[PDB]
């Protein structure tokens, strides 16, 4: 999933926006993936 | 006027007007490649 970024592939971010600005896209993707993992773990805790 | 710092390091030089706006960390791309690069975590002031 994209999570509102120029791409969903990690390496593409590292070769299309340069370090000064690609950090923002990386951060957005990081927050999205971390939130998804949070939801998965919480669902697992309730089911357990 | 009301903050304290361990040390203040002053760097001085001369460039043309077209490059004055390029000292910004994102805009450093052209200047930084060969001449002068400012860190992404820069903390200070630029005066020209």
């Amino acid at each position: 999933s994209n999570f509102g970024a120029i791409s969903s592939v990690l390496n593409d971010i590292l070769s299309r926006l340069d370090p000064p600005e690609a950090e923002v896209q990386i951060d957005r993707l990081i927050t999205g993936r971390l939130q998804s993992l949070q939801t998965y773990v919480t669902q697992q805790l309730i089911r357990a | 006027n009301d903050l304290c710092f361990t040390n203040v390091y002053a760097d001085s030089f001369v460039i043309r007007g077209d490059e004055v706006r390029q000292i910004a960390p994102g805009q450093t791309g052209k200047i930084a490649d060969y001449n002068y690069k400012l860190p992404d975590d820069f903390t200070g002031c630029v005066i020209a």
